[PDB]
């Protein structure tokens, strides 16, 4: 996994003029930080019980 | 007969964009120029290209 910034960078310098802003907000969710999803429930674990 | 205007305007711009550059009456062939139009397009082209 290499950097967001670098993946910022090179996905705005391929990119044409026309395409620029309407492809901007493709570029700031593809260089979000995780947070995973809340998921299934699973409750009181081997440790819990 | 009725688009004829329109075969005589090609006749003349086919010859109007092959023009020759003459000095003292005789032309100069081999002589490059550049217009200022098409100079107009290069710098242009180089105004949206650093601008982007």
């Amino acid at each position: 996994e290499g950097n967001s910034v670098a993946g910022i960078i090179k996905s705005v310098n391929e990119t044409s003029g026309a395409n620029l802003l309407s492809s901007l907000k493709t570029i700031k969710a593809q260089a979000a930080p995780i947070y995973p999803a809340a998921a299934s429930s699973t409750g009181y674990s081997t440790q819990a019980k | 007969a009725k688009n004829a205007s329109e075969v005589s305007e090609l006749l003349a711009k086919s010859l109007a964009e092959k023009a020759v550059v003459t000095e003292g009456g005789k032309v100069v062939e081999g002589f490059s120029y550049v217009s200022k139009a098409v100079a107009a397009k290069v710098i242009a082209t180089r105004r949206a290209e650093v601008h982007e």
